[PDB]
Protein backbone atom coordinates (compact mmCIF):
# COMPACT_ATOMS: atom_id res chain seq x y z
CA UNK A 1 0.00 0.00 0.00
CA UNK A 2 1.15 3.54 -0.79
CA UNK A 3 0.50 4.76 2.74
CA UNK A 4 0.85 8.41 3.71
CA UNK A 5 2.32 7.77 7.21
CA UNK A 6 3.24 11.12 8.87
CA UNK A 7 6.10 13.15 7.37
CA UNK A 8 6.35 15.23 10.52
CA UNK A 9 7.37 13.49 13.75
CA UNK A 10 9.92 11.50 11.75
CA UNK A 11 8.08 8.92 9.67
CA UNK A 12 8.64 9.30 5.94
CA UNK A 13 5.90 8.69 3.40
CA UNK A 14 5.96 5.51 1.35
CA UNK A 15 6.34 7.27 -2.01
CA UNK A 16 9.39 9.27 -0.92
CA UNK A 17 12.80 7.67 -1.31
CA UNK A 18 15.78 8.23 0.98
CA UNK A 19 16.54 11.82 -0.09
CA UNK A 20 13.23 13.68 -0.40
CA UNK A 21 10.45 14.67 1.98
CA UNK A 22 7.08 16.35 1.59
CA UNK A 23 7.40 19.92 0.35
CA UNK A 24 4.28 21.43 1.95
CA UNK A 25 3.15 20.08 5.32
CA UNK A 26 1.19 23.04 6.72
CA UNK A 27 -1.19 25.79 5.61
CA UNK A 28 -0.42 29.41 6.51
CA UNK A 29 -3.16 32.04 6.80
CA UNK A 30 -0.90 35.03 5.92
CA UNK A 31 -3.05 37.32 8.11
CA UNK A 32 -1.46 38.10 11.46
CA UNK A 33 -2.88 38.79 14.91
CA UNK A 34 -2.40 42.37 16.10
CA UNK A 35 -3.08 44.35 19.27
CA UNK A 36 -4.85 47.71 19.39
CA UNK A 37 -3.57 50.97 20.83
CA UNK A 38 -4.28 51.75 24.48
CA UNK A 39 -6.66 54.64 25.03
CA UNK A 40 -5.55 58.11 26.14
CA UNK A 41 -7.55 60.07 28.73
CA UNK A 42 -5.27 62.75 30.17
CA UNK A 43 -4.07 63.92 26.75
CA UNK A 44 -7.43 65.50 25.72
CA UNK A 45 -7.44 67.58 28.92
CA UNK A 46 -4.48 69.62 27.69
CA UNK A 47 -4.31 72.83 25.67
CA UNK A 48 -1.02 73.75 23.98
CA UNK A 49 0.73 77.13 24.39
CA UNK A 50 3.06 77.51 21.43
CA UNK A 51 6.52 78.81 22.35
CA UNK B 1 56.22 66.87 -25.74
CA UNK B 2 52.59 66.85 -26.86
CA UNK B 3 50.07 64.40 -25.39
CA UNK B 4 47.94 62.68 -28.02
CA UNK B 5 44.61 63.22 -26.16
CA UNK B 6 43.63 59.67 -27.10
CA UNK B 7 44.05 56.51 -25.03
CA UNK B 8 44.98 52.90 -25.72
CA UNK B 9 42.33 50.48 -24.46
CA UNK B 10 41.78 46.71 -24.57
CA UNK B 11 38.23 45.47 -25.10
CA UNK B 12 36.37 42.85 -23.06
CA UNK B 13 36.95 39.10 -23.18
CA UNK B 14 34.17 37.30 -25.00
CA UNK B 15 32.19 34.84 -22.89
CA UNK B 16 31.04 31.39 -24.02
CA UNK B 17 29.61 29.49 -21.04
CA UNK B 18 27.31 32.23 -19.71
CA UNK B 19 25.10 32.41 -22.86
CA UNK B 20 24.25 28.68 -22.59
CA UNK B 21 22.84 28.82 -19.07
CA UNK B 22 19.06 29.00 -18.80
CA UNK B 23 17.41 31.10 -16.11
CA UNK B 24 14.89 29.94 -13.49
CA UNK B 25 12.87 32.67 -11.81
CA UNK B 26 12.91 32.72 -8.00
CA UNK B 27 10.66 35.21 -6.17
CA UNK B 28 11.85 36.88 -2.99
CA UNK B 29 10.34 36.49 0.50
CA UNK B 30 11.09 32.75 0.31
CA UNK B 31 14.73 32.05 1.20
CA UNK B 32 18.01 30.96 -0.41
CA UNK B 33 17.04 27.54 -1.73
CA UNK B 34 15.15 26.03 -4.66
CA UNK B 35 14.00 22.41 -5.00
CA UNK B 36 12.35 20.07 -7.53
CA UNK B 37 11.07 16.51 -7.61
CA UNK B 38 12.27 13.78 -9.94
CA UNK B 39 10.15 10.69 -10.70
CA UNK B 40 12.28 7.63 -11.43
CA UNK B 41 10.91 5.10 -13.95
CA UNK B 42 9.57 1.73 -12.91
CA UNK B 43 12.41 -0.52 -14.03
CA UNK B 44 15.55 1.44 -13.06
CA UNK B 45 17.79 0.31 -10.21
CA UNK B 46 17.12 3.62 -8.43
CA UNK B 47 13.57 2.36 -7.73
CA UNK B 48 14.44 0.97 -4.30
CA UNK B 49 11.09 0.27 -2.61
CA UNK B 50 9.47 -2.25 -0.27
CA UNK B 51 6.24 -3.13 -2.10
CA UNK B 52 7.10 -6.37 -3.85
CA UNK B 53 5.23 -9.65 -4.27
CA UNK B 54 6.59 -12.25 -6.67
CA UNK B 55 4.60 -14.52 -8.97
CA UNK B 56 4.34 -17.14 -6.20
CA UNK B 57 2.56 -14.83 -3.74
CA UNK B 58 5.54 -14.43 -1.41
CA UNK B 59 7.08 -11.10 -0.47
CA UNK B 60 10.33 -10.13 -2.18
CA UNK B 61 13.00 -7.52 -1.47
CA UNK B 62 12.82 -5.50 -4.70
CA UNK B 63 9.63 -3.94 -6.04
CA UNK B 64 10.86 -3.21 -9.58
CA UNK B 65 10.33 -6.17 -11.92
CA UNK B 66 13.94 -6.31 -13.10
CA UNK B 67 16.56 -3.59 -12.94
CA UNK B 68 18.58 -1.98 -15.70
CA UNK B 69 19.93 -5.43 -16.57
CA UNK B 70 20.08 -6.70 -20.14
CA UNK B 71 20.90 -10.29 -19.15
CA UNK B 72 18.48 -12.73 -20.76
CA UNK B 73 18.66 -15.21 -17.88
CA UNK B 74 17.83 -12.52 -15.33
CA UNK B 75 14.90 -11.22 -17.38
CA UNK B 76 13.51 -14.72 -17.86
CA UNK B 77 13.88 -15.39 -14.13
CA UNK B 78 12.05 -12.22 -13.07
CA UNK B 79 9.32 -11.96 -15.72
CA UNK B 80 5.78 -11.21 -14.50
CA UNK B 81 3.71 -14.31 -15.26
CA UNK B 82 0.05 -14.86 -14.39
CA UNK B 83 -1.93 -18.06 -13.94
CA UNK B 84 -5.57 -18.24 -14.96
CA UNK B 85 -7.02 -18.11 -11.43
CA UNK B 86 -4.74 -15.20 -10.64
CA UNK B 87 -5.07 -12.83 -7.72
CA UNK B 88 -2.70 -10.83 -5.49
CA UNK B 89 0.46 -11.87 -7.31
CA UNK B 90 2.54 -9.00 -8.69
CA UNK B 91 3.06 -5.64 -7.01
CA UNK B 92 5.22 -2.68 -8.02
CA UNK B 93 6.60 0.36 -6.23
CA UNK B 94 7.54 3.93 -7.06
CA UNK B 95 9.99 6.55 -5.80
CA UNK B 96 10.82 10.25 -6.25
CA UNK B 97 14.02 12.20 -5.59
CA UNK B 98 14.66 15.85 -4.74
CA UNK B 99 17.48 18.20 -5.75
CA UNK B 100 18.41 21.68 -4.58
CA UNK B 101 20.61 24.73 -5.10
CA UNK B 102 21.46 27.93 -3.25
CA UNK B 103 22.29 31.59 -3.88
CA UNK B 104 25.53 33.30 -2.85
CA UNK B 105 26.57 36.95 -2.79
CA UNK B 106 29.49 38.83 -4.33
CA UNK B 107 30.96 42.32 -4.64
CA UNK B 108 33.92 44.73 -4.78
CA UNK B 109 34.58 48.48 -4.74
CA UNK B 110 37.31 51.09 -5.25
CA UNK B 111 38.16 54.58 -3.97
CA UNK B 112 39.52 57.82 -5.42
CA UNK B 113 40.29 61.41 -4.41
CA UNK B 114 39.07 64.81 -5.57
CA UNK B 115 42.50 66.31 -6.23
CA UNK B 116 43.14 63.33 -8.48
CA UNK B 117 39.79 64.09 -10.13
CA UNK B 118 40.68 67.72 -10.88
CA UNK B 119 44.41 68.27 -11.24
CA UNK B 120 44.92 65.20 -13.45
CA UNK B 121 46.04 66.09 -16.97
CA UNK B 122 43.86 63.43 -18.60
CA UNK B 123 40.17 64.25 -18.85
CA UNK B 124 37.63 61.47 -18.61
CA UNK B 125 39.59 59.27 -16.19
CA UNK B 126 36.52 58.18 -14.23
CA UNK B 127 34.88 56.90 -17.40
CA UNK B 128 37.90 54.65 -17.94
CA UNK B 129 37.78 53.47 -14.34
CA UNK B 130 34.10 52.57 -14.67
CA UNK B 131 34.87 50.65 -17.85
CA UNK B 132 37.57 48.50 -16.24
CA UNK B 133 35.40 47.91 -13.17
CA UNK B 134 32.53 46.57 -15.27
CA UNK B 135 34.82 44.41 -17.41
CA UNK B 136 36.39 42.88 -14.32
CA UNK B 137 32.96 42.10 -12.88
CA UNK B 138 31.78 40.34 -16.04
CA UNK B 139 34.98 38.31 -16.34
CA UNK B 140 34.82 37.20 -12.69
CA UNK B 141 31.22 36.05 -12.99
CA UNK B 142 31.95 34.01 -16.11
CA UNK B 143 34.96 32.40 -14.41
CA UNK B 144 32.84 31.42 -11.40
CA UNK B 145 30.22 29.78 -13.60
CA UNK B 146 32.83 27.81 -15.54
CA UNK B 147 34.50 26.70 -12.31
CA UNK B 148 31.24 25.43 -10.84
CA UNK B 149 30.42 23.55 -14.05
CA UNK B 150 33.84 21.86 -14.12
CA UNK B 151 33.52 20.91 -10.45
CA UNK B 152 29.98 19.54 -10.85
CA UNK B 153 30.63 17.21 -13.81
CA UNK B 154 28.94 13.82 -13.82
CA UNK B 155 30.78 11.85 -16.52
CA UNK B 156 34.58 11.89 -16.16
CA UNK B 157 37.02 10.00 -18.42
CA UNK B 158 40.71 10.21 -17.54
CA UNK B 159 43.00 9.81 -20.53
CA UNK B 160 45.66 7.15 -20.94
CA UNK B 161 45.76 4.70 -18.05
CA UNK B 162 45.30 7.10 -15.12
CA UNK B 163 42.73 6.70 -12.35
CA UNK B 164 42.82 9.95 -10.35
CA UNK B 165 44.22 13.45 -10.84
CA UNK B 166 47.45 12.52 -9.07
CA UNK B 167 47.95 9.66 -11.52
CA UNK B 168 47.58 11.72 -14.73
CA UNK B 169 51.20 11.90 -15.89
CA UNK B 170 52.94 12.50 -19.20
CA UNK B 171 56.08 10.45 -18.49
CA UNK B 172 56.57 6.72 -18.83
CA UNK B 173 55.28 3.93 -21.03
CA UNK B 174 51.77 5.36 -21.47
CA UNK B 175 51.48 9.18 -21.33
CA UNK B 176 48.02 10.50 -20.48
CA UNK B 177 47.14 12.29 -23.72
CA UNK B 178 43.74 12.35 -25.38
CA UNK B 179 43.24 9.70 -28.07
CA UNK B 180 40.74 8.88 -30.79
CA UNK B 181 39.42 5.92 -28.78
CA UNK B 182 38.75 8.21 -25.81
CA UNK B 183 36.54 10.43 -27.98
CA UNK B 184 34.73 7.37 -29.33
CA UNK B 185 34.12 6.17 -25.76
CA UNK B 186 32.84 9.59 -24.71
CA UNK B 187 30.40 9.57 -27.61
CA UNK B 188 29.30 6.06 -26.65
CA UNK B 189 28.65 7.09 -23.04
CA UNK B 190 26.65 10.17 -24.04
CA UNK B 191 24.59 8.10 -26.49
CA UNK B 192 23.83 5.54 -23.78
CA UNK B 193 22.75 8.25 -21.33
CA UNK B 194 20.18 9.41 -23.94
CA UNK B 195 21.73 12.88 -24.19
CA UNK B 196 20.11 14.78 -27.10
CA UNK B 197 22.27 15.96 -29.97
CA UNK B 198 23.01 19.62 -30.72
CA UNK B 199 23.91 19.99 -34.41
CA UNK B 200 23.20 17.88 -37.50
CA UNK B 201 25.38 16.13 -40.06
CA UNK B 202 26.88 18.22 -42.88
CA UNK B 203 26.50 16.66 -46.31
CA UNK B 204 28.64 17.70 -49.24
CA UNK B 205 28.76 20.69 -51.56
CA UNK B 206 29.30 20.93 -55.33
CA UNK B 207 32.63 22.75 -55.04
CA UNK B 208 35.96 21.01 -55.55
CA UNK B 209 37.89 19.75 -52.50
CA UNK B 210 35.12 19.86 -49.89
CA UNK B 211 34.98 17.01 -47.37
CA UNK B 212 31.85 15.62 -45.70
CA UNK B 213 31.51 15.82 -41.91
CA UNK B 214 28.94 14.18 -39.64
CA UNK B 215 29.69 15.48 -36.15
CA UNK B 216 26.64 16.02 -33.95
CA UNK B 217 27.89 17.39 -30.61
CA UNK B 218 29.76 20.48 -29.44
CA UNK B 219 32.93 20.30 -27.35
CA UNK B 220 34.85 23.08 -25.58
CA UNK B 221 38.64 22.95 -25.32
CA UNK B 222 41.36 25.26 -24.10
CA UNK B 223 43.85 27.10 -26.25
CA UNK B 224 46.74 24.83 -25.21
CA UNK B 225 45.20 21.59 -26.47
CA UNK B 226 44.66 22.73 -30.07
CA UNK B 227 48.07 21.56 -31.40
CA UNK B 228 47.55 18.19 -29.71
CA UNK B 229 44.14 17.85 -31.37
CA UNK B 230 45.62 18.88 -34.72
CA UNK B 231 48.31 16.20 -34.46
CA UNK B 232 45.83 13.38 -33.74
CA UNK B 233 45.56 10.46 -36.15
CA UNK B 234 42.61 8.11 -36.43
CA UNK B 235 42.59 4.33 -36.29
CA UNK B 236 43.88 3.76 -39.82
CA UNK B 237 46.69 6.33 -39.54
CA UNK B 238 45.19 9.16 -41.61
CA UNK B 239 44.44 12.68 -40.39
CA UNK B 240 41.55 13.24 -38.00
CA UNK B 241 41.19 17.01 -37.62
CA UNK B 242 39.13 18.64 -40.38
CA UNK B 243 39.51 22.41 -40.58
CA UNK B 244 36.60 24.79 -40.99
CA UNK B 245 37.26 25.99 -44.54
CA UNK B 246 36.49 22.55 -45.97
CA UNK B 247 32.90 22.50 -44.69
CA UNK B 248 32.21 26.24 -44.35
CA UNK B 249 30.15 25.84 -47.49
CA UNK B 250 26.92 23.85 -47.09
CA UNK B 251 26.96 24.63 -43.37
CA UNK B 252 27.08 27.32 -40.72
CA UNK B 253 30.29 28.12 -38.84
CA UNK B 254 29.66 28.65 -35.15
CA UNK B 255 31.46 31.32 -33.14
CA UNK B 256 35.01 30.44 -32.17
CA UNK B 257 35.15 27.09 -33.99
CA UNK B 258 38.49 25.58 -35.02
CA UNK B 259 37.44 22.30 -36.62
CA UNK B 260 35.67 18.96 -36.33
CA UNK B 261 37.02 15.61 -35.12
CA UNK B 262 35.09 12.32 -35.06
CA UNK B 263 31.59 13.42 -33.90
CA UNK B 264 32.50 16.60 -31.97
CA UNK B 265 32.81 20.14 -33.32
CA UNK B 266 35.69 21.69 -31.39
CA UNK B 267 35.31 25.23 -30.02
CA UNK B 268 38.23 27.21 -28.63
CA UNK B 269 37.51 29.17 -25.44
CA UNK B 270 40.22 31.74 -24.56
CA UNK B 271 39.36 31.81 -20.83
CA UNK B 272 39.49 28.05 -20.24
CA UNK B 273 40.67 27.11 -16.75
CA UNK B 274 43.14 24.31 -16.00
CA UNK B 275 44.29 22.67 -12.79
CA UNK B 276 47.84 23.36 -11.68
CA UNK B 277 50.08 20.71 -10.19
CA UNK B 278 47.37 18.05 -10.09
CA UNK B 279 49.47 15.52 -11.99
CA UNK B 280 52.26 13.30 -10.74
CA UNK B 281 55.77 14.62 -10.27
CA UNK B 282 57.82 15.42 -13.37
CA UNK B 283 61.44 14.31 -13.62
CA UNK B 284 64.03 15.23 -16.25
CA UNK B 285 62.52 12.70 -18.67
CA UNK B 286 59.76 15.12 -19.72
CA UNK B 287 58.85 14.73 -23.43
CA UNK B 288 57.69 18.36 -23.53
CA UNK B 289 54.37 18.63 -21.67
CA UNK B 290 53.40 21.62 -19.56
CA UNK B 291 54.28 21.43 -15.86
CA UNK B 292 54.03 23.66 -12.79
CA UNK B 293 55.82 24.19 -9.49
CA UNK B 294 53.99 23.07 -6.33
CA UNK B 295 55.96 22.96 -3.07
CA UNK B 296 59.25 22.89 -4.97
CA UNK B 297 58.33 19.82 -7.05
CA UNK B 298 57.38 19.98 -10.72
CA UNK B 299 53.93 18.44 -11.21
CA UNK B 300 52.09 17.98 -14.49
CA UNK B 301 49.08 20.11 -15.40
CA UNK B 302 45.68 18.46 -15.86
CA UNK B 303 43.53 20.12 -18.49
CA UNK B 304 39.79 20.26 -19.20
CA UNK B 305 37.68 19.32 -22.28
CA UNK B 306 33.98 19.61 -21.59
CA UNK B 307 30.72 18.72 -23.34
CA UNK B 308 27.75 20.47 -21.73
CA UNK B 309 24.44 18.82 -22.57
CA UNK B 310 20.96 20.26 -22.89
CA UNK B 311 18.75 20.99 -19.85
CA UNK B 312 21.60 19.79 -17.61
CA UNK B 313 21.56 22.89 -15.41
CA UNK B 314 19.77 26.18 -14.85
CA UNK B 315 20.84 29.46 -13.28
CA UNK B 316 18.71 30.74 -10.41
CA UNK B 317 17.64 34.32 -11.02
CA UNK B 318 17.00 36.50 -7.97
CA UNK B 319 15.62 39.89 -9.04
CA UNK B 320 17.60 39.70 -12.28
CA UNK B 321 14.75 40.65 -14.67
CA UNK B 322 14.80 37.17 -16.18
CA UNK B 323 18.52 37.21 -16.94
CA UNK B 324 21.37 35.08 -15.69
CA UNK B 325 22.83 37.97 -13.69
CA UNK B 326 22.29 41.71 -13.12
CA UNK B 327 24.72 44.14 -11.48
CA UNK B 328 24.09 47.05 -9.11
CA UNK B 329 26.36 50.10 -9.36
CA UNK B 330 26.63 53.01 -6.93
CA UNK B 331 28.84 56.11 -6.98
CA UNK B 332 29.24 59.00 -4.55
CA UNK B 333 31.22 61.94 -5.87
CA UNK B 334 33.29 63.91 -3.33
CA UNK B 335 31.81 66.95 -1.66
CA UNK B 336 29.65 67.66 1.35
CA UNK B 337 27.99 64.25 0.92
CA UNK B 338 31.36 62.57 1.53
CA UNK B 339 32.48 65.20 4.05
CA UNK B 340 33.20 62.77 6.88
CA UNK B 341 31.94 63.49 10.39
CA UNK B 342 35.56 63.29 11.58
CA UNK B 343 36.83 64.78 8.29
CA UNK B 344 34.73 67.56 6.70
CA UNK B 345 37.35 67.92 3.96
CA UNK B 346 35.43 65.52 1.72
CA UNK B 347 38.29 64.77 -0.67
CA UNK B 348 37.42 61.11 -1.41
CA UNK B 349 34.72 58.99 -3.02
CA UNK B 350 33.99 55.43 -4.06
CA UNK B 351 32.15 53.12 -6.44
CA UNK B 352 30.77 49.67 -5.65
CA UNK B 353 29.26 46.73 -7.55
CA UNK B 354 27.48 43.60 -6.28
CA UNK B 355 25.29 40.72 -7.46
CA UNK B 356 23.67 37.41 -6.48
CA UNK B 357 24.62 34.16 -8.21
CA UNK B 358 23.55 30.55 -7.81
CA UNK B 359 23.16 27.43 -9.92
CA UNK B 360 20.82 24.41 -9.89
CA UNK B 361 21.99 21.17 -11.53
CA UNK B 362 18.88 19.35 -12.71
CA UNK B 363 20.58 16.34 -14.34
CA UNK B 364 24.34 15.85 -13.77
CA UNK B 365 24.65 12.75 -15.96
CA UNK B 366 24.60 14.84 -19.14
CA UNK B 367 27.70 16.86 -18.28
CA UNK B 368 30.81 15.15 -19.65
CA UNK B 369 34.51 15.81 -19.19
CA UNK B 370 37.94 14.52 -20.23
CA UNK B 371 41.16 15.15 -18.29
CA UNK B 372 44.45 15.20 -20.22
CA UNK B 373 47.86 16.82 -20.26
CA UNK B 374 48.54 19.59 -22.76
CA UNK B 375 51.70 19.83 -24.88
CA UNK B 376 54.00 22.77 -24.25
CA UNK C 1 -2.39 70.21 17.92
CA UNK C 2 -4.87 69.31 20.67
CA UNK C 3 -7.89 71.03 19.11
CA UNK C 4 -11.09 69.01 19.32
CA UNK C 5 -14.68 70.06 18.63
CA UNK C 6 -17.35 68.88 21.05
CA UNK C 7 -19.62 67.02 18.62
CA UNK C 8 -18.18 63.73 17.29
CA UNK C 9 -19.58 64.35 13.79
CA UNK C 10 -17.43 67.48 13.52
CA UNK C 11 -14.06 65.91 14.42
CA UNK C 12 -11.41 66.15 11.69
CA UNK C 13 -9.41 63.08 10.64
CA UNK C 14 -6.72 62.68 7.99
CA UNK C 15 -7.44 60.58 4.91
CA UNK C 16 -5.60 59.57 1.74
CA UNK C 17 -6.61 59.27 -1.92
CA UNK C 18 -5.01 57.42 -4.83
CA UNK C 19 -5.49 58.79 -8.35
CA UNK C 20 -3.88 56.44 -10.84
CA UNK C 21 -4.22 53.70 -13.43
CA UNK C 22 -4.72 50.00 -12.71
CA UNK C 23 -5.54 46.84 -14.67
CA UNK C 24 -9.00 46.14 -13.32
CA UNK C 25 -9.68 43.10 -15.50
CA UNK C 26 -6.13 41.76 -15.86
CA UNK C 27 -6.20 41.52 -19.66
CA UNK C 28 -3.51 44.15 -20.22
CA UNK C 29 -5.40 47.45 -20.55
CA UNK C 30 -4.76 50.16 -17.98
CA UNK C 31 -7.84 52.01 -16.75
CA UNK C 32 -8.16 54.96 -14.35
CA UNK C 33 -9.27 54.33 -10.77
CA UNK C 34 -9.73 56.19 -7.50
CA UNK C 35 -9.32 54.68 -4.03
CA UNK C 36 -9.60 56.15 -0.52
CA UNK C 37 -8.48 54.72 2.82
CA UNK C 38 -8.43 55.94 6.43
CA UNK C 39 -6.03 54.39 8.90
CA UNK C 40 -6.09 50.82 7.64
CA UNK C 41 -9.69 50.75 6.33
CA UNK C 42 -10.55 51.07 2.63
CA UNK C 43 -13.81 52.97 2.28
CA UNK C 44 -14.20 53.94 -1.39
CA UNK C 45 -13.01 52.24 -4.58
CA UNK C 46 -14.33 52.99 -8.07
CA UNK C 47 -13.39 54.23 -11.52
CA UNK C 48 -12.50 57.81 -12.34
CA UNK C 49 -15.76 59.83 -12.31
CA UNK C 50 -14.56 62.93 -14.16
CA UNK C 51 -15.05 62.80 -17.95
Amino acid sequence: MLNYNAPTDGQKSSIDGANSDQMQTFFWLKKAIITARKEQYFMPLASVTNM
Amino acid sequence: FFWLKKAIITARKEQYFMPLASVTNMPKHYGKTIKVYEYVPLLDDRNINDQGIDASGATIVNGNLYGSSKDIGNITSKLPLLTENGGRVNRVGFTRIAREGSIHKFGFFYEFTQESIDFDSDDGLMEHLSRELMNGATQITEAVLQKDLLAAAGTVLYAGAATSDATITGEGSTPSVVSYKNLMRLDQILTENRTPTQTTIITGSRMIDTKVIGATRVMYVGSELVPELKAMKDLFGNKAFIETQHYADAGTIMNGEVGSIDKFRIIQVPEMLHWAGAGAQATGANPGYRTSMVSGQEHYDVYPMLVVGDDSFTSIGFQTDGKSLKFTVMTKMPGKETADRNDPYGETGFSSIKWYYGILVKRPERLALIKTVAPL
Amino acid sequence: QEFQISDPMRKRVVAYEYWGFWDIEGNGVLEPIVATWIGSTLIRLEKNPYP
